[PDB]
């Protein structure tokens, strides 16, 4: 969540 | 004007009265008298009937009948008989249940183009939903070859396809499943921002490539300047993620709401990063992404991820939403 | 006694300090000094290294190293070096970081799957999706049970089917498609629809039954009763129009059963007619959600590395609002079916 | 949810 | 107002119901009773008949007739009866069916063709073929622009040219072959090859420029720059060895331009590259030329005729000849373009 | 033995390395040092050269030169000097680029015989491409006259020609273009199956006639029984169609894959005229001609083996229908 998506 | 009871309506005795409806529209009618009046009213519309004619058919007062009628109509439990009119039949019940005319939704899908930017786990699952739902034109964008390792979650791929281009095989498999649509391929990975100019205008871009780490930042920026709707989907290890669904002039964008030796160490660790992929998590992100696309184009219901990045947990019973509303101070828009 | 940093760990400068990990295990550490120490510590395990060898390359005092090490270990951000003894080219390797992040040895989870047997009862939308996940994750034997044939309206959700497959049996086509994707596993098919309760005796014993067949209305009540008597684990998955449903996963002696928390002549006729006309408002996204989370529970139930979500719960995920809810389906000692 | 699953 | 059933519609019993129409507009109706009603209604319009004169002649419910009449009218299977006066000795009779099937009044389309002026910039194999399709479809004015002479190796793709024409100007030969085929139209020739960018000022304004001359390498870049400044439509066509290429069709203010989607140093190898490239000659193949020419001409006809969208709007399209493959390159409008920005 | 760089090879600095070739065989070489070595190698073969002389002439390491040489050879970017050399000059480049010896291809065309069954729009275009490509003998079969309406699709026809035999006018225009070939005319339309026995044996039959509305079925049955290769090409209104290409025993054949309603349909269909459109006509004909040239030339696989291929004109679309051999087909096997 708080981090960006893997792809 | 005929009205008809939708087939997706369900009724059951429960508590003090009963349940009318199934799914998110399910309603607990506590008053048994009212519940029975609702069913006696619904019964007059199993085969299509005008209001006045069903009123004469029902053995309940004009007052109650009007009320139960409006209850059924406002919940789309009864629909205009014309909406009752096939390949897309079960989708048709879905649209009806939201008070839409299915044929009009289906026409909007037929007339739409969707870019699938990334043809791995998410693209596989999104593109097949879109194609079998009758999205008219699908543009597949990827320069990758299929590996034996893909097969865990890239559902359209087979052991026999290992070595071929993902776009080529997706196209074949989408077309096996709906020969009525058109599918395009672009042999392209986004390795620089500049590469986004090769991606054509569409109703919406479905963005889901693992790398480069900042692909979504480039896409966001390109799409704001191009006024291009897009939706992001993917995962953060075991958490399924979809959203935001960016809509020019209407939503916030991806950027709206957000020491020497260490930065070096941080950079090394993060550059070794590989996601802990798991098909269930992939398939969840992709399914709810595709639902938002169909809703976005079909215009029968509000997409969930408007202004929102949504996470569904897989090791806990948990959905959590992050607000991505417009910011006057945003570095990209506003 | 080597430990290695998992590839699935990311760290982020965020807020006053930063984040360690991605996913359910993400931890926010408010203190920038402690978080910097966790970074300096994690970095020492990029290569497979014992506690002391890693410590030897750390430039921080041992008490801090030691606390950061324990933090990384308990969250499975660092794992035993041998848990990384796969090949990057193993067909199942993607899943392996998933297993590692739960503190499991991927080789061992994978061995449990390869030795398992799963009955797929119902080969419609849910069965299609559950069975390919299970097949591509390495469940060793899949038994497909359905008597229905493929129509044209199936194609919205039934992912393994094509226009060319119309007229054919669902079990034959699913089998052809699963073995095309994973020829290392075993797939069998039984031509059956559960018409009476008695029919259930024709369904084989297995690690678990995946139950999603379309008819009758009370198929779960049957399957539940049968499975309780037969000591057969099962998972139900389905939808109620726009809500995706999975659970309960019934485990004999361990969980509640389906029937555990179960709480006018003319009017009754009307209800019965209304309900006989019922057809669900199917929608692939909803189907796919239910099937995915069902498969996840089946994989965890057999692989044994994390607790299935639907133990003692029927779980609903809404599609037209952001909403998950669970129904308590825990054991009642008073239950009619599995009780006294 | 309060009613049984379709399949 | 009469309606009439188009002669290009056909009908088959298929699957559960049947098919109505043929080609791209072909409709599969699954409902037998519906398909059956559609043909009963269609049958009433074989003769040019107003809705009710045709209605007084069928044996189905009035409201059922309306559903079927709606289906037929929307798909252009029945058309206004006014659309059906070509003299029948009208050369463009078969073209009229085409226009009708797209819902257009073929006489109005034909008139737009009559009033149009087309520049053929390059009179090689693509120019040959495009110019002949245009002449015989009745484009009123064609300006041939080329300064090359006919050679014997030309005869493989250059459809208008005889053995006896070797040595003549391509433009003089195209013009006589065009006037043999349609004496009604007007053809002029400009003895010119674009070698300066300034040479483009010698090219007259037209409804559209058909650009196929490949020499020099950056002909299209000059053409594109010039046409964006001059508000001048153009279409590019050509081939790269075994791949047939057409598009983009540039429409001022509407489409992207050639430049929209566009963003050796060692001298010892730079010289090797230039020699290799100076010796280049395309592996010409008449079927490749012809597919490129044909689709380019179709898009010219649609562009001028207005009855259907050209395919090469915002796209450069490549058709492979040794596989079953069409691929498009994005040439949609970029707001950051260095040629067509103008704002 | 000498090698020579093909004239159809083009080179471009691109991305992180460069492109080598154009068209279908276009190769993107990611590595700059490699791409620059391929260039140095190719430069050695601009004039015919043996492997040893070019190893000496290119001043690069043996392991690198050998890699570049194999690269260029495998893509037929350099070819045996013996394949090099003419009215068919450009066609030769085409055959060289598929790794054929163009003389041997051309010899095969020169010695072939092709039936054109139907001399309307499709037959016109096909016959002219076949004629100018050097097919040695062409037999035109049609008994129709030229009409003013023909002039929109029938490229060989002038105004002066309205009234004359199609077959007649095609023959003299083919011969103005390639005199070295021989053209026969047979004044025949196939109004009964029996008629086909008059259509002579050939390397291939091009089947374009859409008169009557069951012709391909007749042709299929004849060419099956007579071991005769054929190819179908036509149009369904705005869709161009070509294929299948039928090869005795090698491929599949065309058949491998109420009352008052009935006279109503029969009447409507009796009035059918196709919505013809020259660009569509020309696409179908061009791709058919290519397949004929490939079939008799043997240098590349014809596209429509086992396939009926449609090209749309109102949208960007090619689609092939499966027509591979059926074990249980009525007609063959
Ligand atoms: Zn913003
Ligand atoms: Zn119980
Ligand atoms: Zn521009
Ligand atoms: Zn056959």
């Amino acid at each position: 969540m708080r981090t960006g998506n893997a792809n | 004007m005929d009205y008809i009871l939708g087939r997706y309506v369900k009724i059951a005795r429960y508590g003090s009265g009963g349940l009318v409806g199934g799914g998110g529209k399910e309603q607990y009618v506590e008053n048994l008298v009212l519940w029975e009046n609702i069913i006696k009213t619904a019964y007059c519309f199993i085969t299509p009937s005008s209001y006045t004619a069903a009123l004469e058919t029902a053995n309940i007062p004009e007052k109650d009948f009007s009320n139960c009628f409006r209850f059924l109509k406002e919940n789309f439990f009864i629909i205009p008989g014309e909406y009752n009119n096939n390949r897309y039949s079960r989708n048709f019940l879905h649209y009806q249940s939201y008070g839409a005319n299915p044929v009009l939704v289906q026409d909007k899908l037929k007339n739409a183009k969707v870019v699938i930017l990334g043809c791995g786990g998410i693209g596989n699952h999104v593109s097949v939903i879109l194609a079998t739902s009758g999205i008219g034109e699908i543009i597949l964008i990827d320069n990758d070859q299929i590996e034996n390792t893909n097969l865990t979650r890239q559902v359209l791929f087979s052991e026999d396809d290992v070595g071929k281009n993902k776009t080529e095989v997706i196209k074949r498999e989408l077309l096996k499943r709906n020969s009525e649509i058109s599918v395009s391929e672009i042999a392209l990975n986004i390795n620089d921002y500049t590469d986004l100019h090769k991606v054509p205008e569409a109703d919406i871009w479905v963005v889901s490539a693992d790398h480069p780490f900042n692909l979504i930042n480039w896409v966001n920026k390109y799409c704001v300047r191009a006024n291009q709707p897009y939706i992001n989907a993917g995962y953060v290890n075991d958490i399924a993620v979809f959203g935001p669904l960016y809509v020019p002039g209407k939503t916030g964008c991806y950027e709206c709401q957000k020491k020497e030796n260490i930065d070096h160490k941080i950079k090394l660790i993060n550059s070794r990063f590989k996601p802990a992929t798991f098909a269930p998590v992939n398939n969840v992100a992709a399914a709810l992404c595709a639902a938002d696309v169909i809703k976005f184009i079909g215009k029968y219901s509000e997409p969930l991820s408007l202004n929102k990045r949504i996470g569904i947990w897989s090791d806990e019973i948990k959905i959590h939403s992050q607000n991505m509303g417009r910011s006057p101070v945003c570095s990209v828009c506003g």
